């Protein structure tokens, strides 16, 4: 089955810095669009970032553009984003997403980042 | 003619991320149907235009995504 | 600025076996690019619907998709014990893509 797994989350400070990873298995990931997403505990879902298939098509939400950098490595079927000058706004659990052109296909179970003093 | 430019291996569309005028969805565009075509963003996939009448555009007959 | 989708009620009790209606109104026409996430206690969301109407995989026939342009529902036509769940919807004819604060169906 289709399985997206994330790693890399953790507690910083604010203008700490780090790097999720997310790995997919179960379907071809270098034919799909692959994206990161947010949610707040009990709160609502926020797209982050987002990279097309070939790495040809990149975007961010406005609240992290200059912060965040997406990158994907198809042969190790990973996504990354490299998260620098982390704010306490940008506390929550980091989902990564199948892309369903448009919509958010297939979700992995995500990981908590906290940005705490 | 006009239309999502899909895989045609697959049956998917191709997905990009900025709206509107678009280079990876005018390149992918172009490498499937040819130099004339063009193509941009719409509703976050790929859709070629100037495509000559005869193209095979989504959803493909035999496979579905 | 960007689009508003309204869900509505924000809170829907009813009794299993029943019938939950829940309504997404967007601030403008988003068309029909539109999908419904299902989002269970303790779990990561699910996609039940994309084009407001187009079931995904594995998303049992009791639930159905519709509408097009400002208003679109959720229907449950017979709610099992795991359908409890908070429910948002998501358009995408616009950027930035925007969700719904979410419906939850709780038991009544």
């Amino acid at each position: 089955e289709v399985q997206l797994v994330e790693s890399g989350g953790g507690l910083v400070q604010p203008g700490g810095s780090l790097r999720l990873s997310c790995t997919g298995s179960g379907f071809t990931f270098d034919n799909y669009a692959m994206h990161w997403l947010r949610q707040v505990p009990g709160e609502g879902l926020e797209w982050v970032s987002g990279i097309s298939r070939s790495s040809g098509d990149i975007d961010y939400a406005d609240s992290v553009k200059g912060r965040f950098t997406i990158s994907r490595d198809d042969a190790k079927k990973t996504l990354s984003l490299q998260m620098n000058s982390l704010r306490a706004e940008d506390t929550a659990v980091y989902y990564c997403a199948r892309g369903g052109v448009g919509s958010f296909d297939t979700w992995g179970q995500g990981t908590m980042v906290t940005v705490s003093s | 003619k006009e239309g999502y430019l899909v895989d045609k291996n697959t049956g998917c569309k191709y997905e990009c991320l900025k709206l509107g005028d678009n280079d990876y969805c005018l390149r992918e565009c172009k490498q499937q149907y040819g130099k004339g075509a063009g193509g941009y963003c719409y509703a976050f996939a790929c859709w070629c235009t100037h495509l000559y009448e005869q193209a095979i555009v989504w959803p493909l007959p035999n496979k579905r995504c | 600025s960007e689009i508003v989708l309204t869900q509505s009620p924000a809170t829907l009790s009813v009794s299993p076996g029943e019938r939950a209606t829940l309504s997404c109104r967007a601030s403008q026409s988003v068309r029909s690019y539109l999908a419904w996430y299902q989002q269970k206690p303790g779990q990561a969301p699910r996609l039940l619907f994309s084009d407001a109407s187009n079931r995904a995989t594995g998303i049992p026939a009791r639930f159905t998709g519709s509408g097009s342009g400002t208003d679109f529902t959720l229907t449950i036509s017979s709610l099992e014990p795991e359908d409890f769940a908070i429910y948002y919807c998501q358009q995408y004819r616009y950027s930035p893509r925007t969700f719904g604060q979410g419906t939850k169906v709780e038991i009544k």
